[PDB]
RNA sequence: AUAAGCAGCUCAAGCAAUAAGAAAGCGAGAGCGUACCUUUUGCAUAAUGGGUCACCAAGUUAAUUUUAGAUGCGAGCGAAU
RNA sequence: GUAUGUCAAAAGGGAAACAGCCCAGAACAAGAGUUAAGGUUCCAAAAUUAUUAUUAAGUGAAAUAAAGAAAGUUUUUAUA
RNA sequence: CGAAAAUUUAACGGAUCUAAAUAAUAUACCGAAACCUUGUCCAUAUGUAACAUUAGUAAUAAUAUUAAUGUUAUUUGAUGGGGUAGCAGAACGUUGAGUGAAUCUUAGAUUUUUUUUUUAUAACUAAAUAUAGAUGAUAACUCAAGUGAGAAUGGU
């Protein structure tokens, strides 16, 4: 898919873009979601990770 | 068959007297007015012929002279005359380019048809003696 | 307004006559699909609603073929032309008294 | 193709017709009872048949391409048939783009600069195409207020009998049963 | 007996209802033809669609095959002669006029067994210099 | 016109009214007299010869 | 040199090859057709951009993280020995 | 706001010209082909087609100006 | 009649119409890129036969068959066909590279043109002009992109 060559192509002008937006303009960042409150901060992180358990290599008998 | 008409019988030779006659033969329910001799170009690929083939044409809607005119209903009985063509091959159109375009919009559609078509030649038109029938 | 929407207040009789013929052939589809089921013994609530509160193109009185009720003219009626689709629609009856 | 072929030299010929505005026409008229009732061509009756026939639309090989129209002498045009008040009530407007220099004229006020003619030519010009040939076709029409016209030798004959006069049918039907006697 | 209906009009600007009242009656283009036995569910499936269609009884159902041939024209031609023709499947057709009447296809690996008249048969015919005409037919 | 279709049904001019009355469940021979000039052809009566078979009263006598 | 064409399309007279054969092109006349792009609910718009032509001129590379198809091996795979 | 459709993103026919209305959804050609809306004297394809009344004002004929006046005219119902 | 506005008749499209107006009816005809018929193009299925290439398996000292891909025809007389934002698939062309120490060229390679033919963003035939034996051109398949411009008050 090379865009910006034509109209045929079916990625001529905006290359799949859209019409005069943020997203056509500049970039969006990919945590943003409008503005509203993620979900990890309205509930919060739950736990730890346990960084000193042993990593044991199972191995069964069959 | 259906016998031919008593008015049929006595003025066909008077038709059939006369120094020059016309037809219209109906290919696929199409006319075409055609004389001994002329050309047609159909409008279309005949399938299934090659330069050469003779075809008897059995569908005449009118066939007259100068004065007269012979006219069946539906067509013409095929025992009152023969026709004959014999195919002069094939030909073909210039490529033609159709470009379908809208206002303001970029995208132009090309649409390239080049047809062929049929070319026959009536080499025989006569009308029967129907003195018999 | 400015934006012309050039329709005559009335029909032609070129308008009227074609008015005439189809609400003559919508008679001969219910005509047609009621004789085909009193042959086998049948009934179709639908058919049985048209025919009784719709009536015949024979039956139509002039102004309710080539008009309608409109509660905002001044004599309540409007002409049938002046209604969407009105040539693929349905409309015999208005009203009682307008 | 062969319908074609031939001598087309009378078919694209110059034919000089001929009517007369007074005489009753059974075809154009609008009363059609009892006989001694029927009128002659209204105005816009006449000139929609005449634009017919400076078309050449009357012929099986009309082209609008093509000129291929004829010539109509009328005649009696100071007696055009007119119904209503039509001669003292229609108007007729001009205007060279000068503001203020709207001309106004009625029909009767118009046949007395220019006599009948004038109002016909006026009908039969709004009735031909708009287009290079108007002109053409219009000055092929010679209208004239009495019976007196320069082509009394030029309207078509059959025969010795001018089309539209007394005995011009007989003459033709004549010419015909001698054309039979040929293969 | 059976329900031809066939559609006369579109619904280009009807309500999407109408178009499902159609798809199900099978009407896709304009002035298509279906066969629906006669029962109430496609009596009232016609009476939402009676502006647009043309009913009729019919006693039989007309098969698709049977349908086409009805409106379709009449050759106006049969072929009583044909050349030779190379059938790219079945070998040389040698010509036939059946006018007289026989289409026969050799086919080989060797141009003798094609039929046609080969380079040996045209040194044969220039070596027979004895044949001659009767002398009435000169 | 925009197609060559929308051209020939604007020039278009129907056929003689002589071939307009197509017979109706059989067919018959009607007498149309054209009206335009006969060829050379057409010999008429008064060359033909005496031996010649062809000689024949006018085909409106026929009728 | 009597005429109000985004100059194209449909129909088309005529002119056009010193010569056997061979008609590209131009076209009177009739009809249809109000450039393009951008931006807009909507533009022939008297909304934006371009005097013409040629050239230069815009989803690419790197690392990382995925999916699909194809294919190697297979409870192993890859790499390296 | 709600219901339905079209336009937007839909060309073509009709509405004189026309984004939104009446029809109808354009893959390409051929046909006096068959039809929708709409129309058929001429411009301009097709009726100067038949039947019965009304209007005399070019009213009107493809964008209904009002209340109202009046020996305009016709019909009907009463009535002398 | 009521009914008067400023460029011009000025909202019958116009000519004109005593119907070619109006109301209540009947029929015929015209009428779209709609539908029909006869053909063509393209897309997507369903079987069959044949042609070619590639790679296998057999036969042959007195050719058959299997699979894939490409293509044509044909069976169900298969089905489908407007399109912006946008998504998806299949191809052509341009530049350079590999096969290439290959192939072709005064018996004319190459020549920015013209012309001709083929369902054709491409190539091809011929003609005219000039004259190269390789620092020339080149099919086919594959590889990689500084790869395609009527639009940026764009740049030279
Ligand atoms: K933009
Ligand atoms: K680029
Ligand atoms: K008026
Ligand atoms: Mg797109
Ligand atoms: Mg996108
Ligand atoms: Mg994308
Ligand atoms: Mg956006
Ligand atoms: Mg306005
Ligand atoms: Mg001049
Ligand atoms: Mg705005
Ligand atoms: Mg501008
Ligand atoms: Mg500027
Ligand atoms: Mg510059
Ligand atoms: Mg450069
Ligand atoms: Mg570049
Ligand atoms: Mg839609
Ligand atoms: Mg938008
Ligand atoms: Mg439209
Ligand atoms: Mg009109
Ligand atoms: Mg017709
Ligand atoms: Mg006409
Ligand atoms: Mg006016
Ligand atoms: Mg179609
Ligand atoms: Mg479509
Ligand atoms: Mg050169
Ligand atoms: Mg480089
Ligand atoms: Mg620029």
């Amino acid at each position: 898919i090379r865009k910006g060559r034509g109209p045929s192509s079916g990625y001529g002008k905006t290359a799949g873009r859209g019409t005069k937006g943020q997203k056509a303009h500049g970039h969006v960042k990919p945590w943003f979601q409008g503005g509203q409150t993620p979900l990890i901060v309205s509930h919060g992180r739950k736990g730890f990770v346990n960084q000193f358990a042993a990593d044991m290599s199972e191995l069964n008998l069959e | 068959q259906p016998p031919i008409s008593q008015q049929v019988k006595e003025l066909l030779p008077v038709l059939a007297a006369q120094p020059g006659h016309y037809t219209t033969i109906h290919i696929h329910g199409k006319p075409y007015l055609v004389t001994e001799g002329d050309t047609v170009k159909l409008p279309f690929k005949m399938p299934g012929v090659a330069p050469g083939d003779v075809l008897r044409l059995n569908r005449a809607s009118v066939i007259g002279s100068r004065d007269l005119t012979l006219q069946g209903a539906p067509y013409v009985d095929e025992r009152l005359f023969e026709c004959r063509a014999i195919v002069m091959g094939t030909e073909s159109e210039p490529m033609r380019v159709m470009i379908k375009k809208k206002r303001r919009c970029r995208k132009k559609k090309h649409v390239f048809s080049k047809h062929k078509y049929t070319v026959l030649r009536i080499n025989q038109l006569k009308i029967n003696d129907v003195s018999s029938l | 307004g400015g934006l012309l929407w050039k329709i005559p207040w009335r029909m032609s009789k070129f308008q009227k006559l074609r008015q005439r013929r189809r609400l003559r052939a919508v008679d001969n589809v219910v005509a047609t699909i009621e004789n085909a089921l009193a042959k086998k013994g049948e009934t179709v609530k639908a058919v049985e609603r048209w025919r009784a509160e719709m009536p015949t193109e024979a039956e139509m009185l002039p102004k309710d073929k080539y008009t309608i009720f409109d509660r905002k003219e001044k004599r309540y009626r409007k002409g049938i032309h002046k209604l969407p689709k009105w040539t693929r629609v349905s409309q015999r009856v208005n009203p009682p008294g307008y | 193709m062969s319908q074609t072929v031939g001598a087309t030299r009378l078919a694209y010929s110059r034919v000089w017709h001929h009517i007369s505005a007074v005489t009753p026409h059974p075809t154009l008229s609008t009363i059609k009872a009892p006989s001694e009732a029927i009128t002659p061509p209204s105005l816009g009756r006449l000139a929609s048949r005449i634009a017919t026939i400076l078309m050449g639309k009357h012929k099986p090989i009309w082209d609008p391409s093509t000129d291929c129209g004829d010539y109509v002498v009328v005649t009696n045009c100071a007696g055009l048939y007119t119904t209503g008040h039509k001669k003292w009530r229609k108007t007729y407007y001009r205007h060279n783009t000068r503001p203020g220099s709207l001309q106004a004229i009625t029909m009767d006020a118009l046949m007395e600069k220019h006599g009948g003619a004038e109002v016909l030519r006026k009908a039969v010009s709004g009735m031909l195409p708009k287009n290079r040939l108007r002109d053409k076709r219009l000055a092929r029409l010679k209208a004239f207020e009495g019976d007196a016209h320069p082509y009394k030798e030029n309207l078509v004959r059959f025969g010795g009998k001018v089309v539209g006069a007394p005995g011009w049918e007989e003459a033709v039907k004549a010419i015909r049963e001698a054309d039979m006697e040929r293969l | 007996s059976f329900f031809r209906i066939t559609l006369h009009r579109s619904a280009i600007g009807l309500p999407k209802r109408t178009h499902g009242v159609l798809a199900a009656l099978g009407l896709r283009r304009r002035n298509q033809t279906v066969f629906h036995p006669v029962e109430p569910q496609f009596a009232g499936m016609l009476m939402k669609v009676k502006e647009l269609v043309r009913v009729e009884e019919v006693p039989h159902r007309l098969t698709k095959r049977e349908l086409k041939d009805e409106r379709k024209p009449d050759a106006g031609f049969v072929v009583e002669k044909q050349v030779r023709r190379f059938i790219p499947g079945v070998g040389v057709q040698d010509e036939v006029d059946f006018s007289k009447v026989g289409a026969v296809v050799r086919d080989g690996k060797r141009a003798g067994d094609l039929g046609v008249r080969t380079r040996s048969d045209w040194e044969v015919i220039g070596k027979m210099k004895s044949v001659l005409p009767k002398v009435k037919a000169l | 016109q925009s197609t060559a279709n929308r051209t020939k049904r604007m020039l278009n001019i129907p056929p003689h009214e002589s071939f307009l009355n197509v017979p109706v469940e059989g067919d018959r021979i009607i007498f149309n007299p054209p009206s335009s000039e006969a060829s050379v052809y057409h010999t008429p009566f008064k060359f033909l010869p005496r031996s010649d078979p062809r000689r024949r009263a006018n085909i409106y006598k026929l009728f």
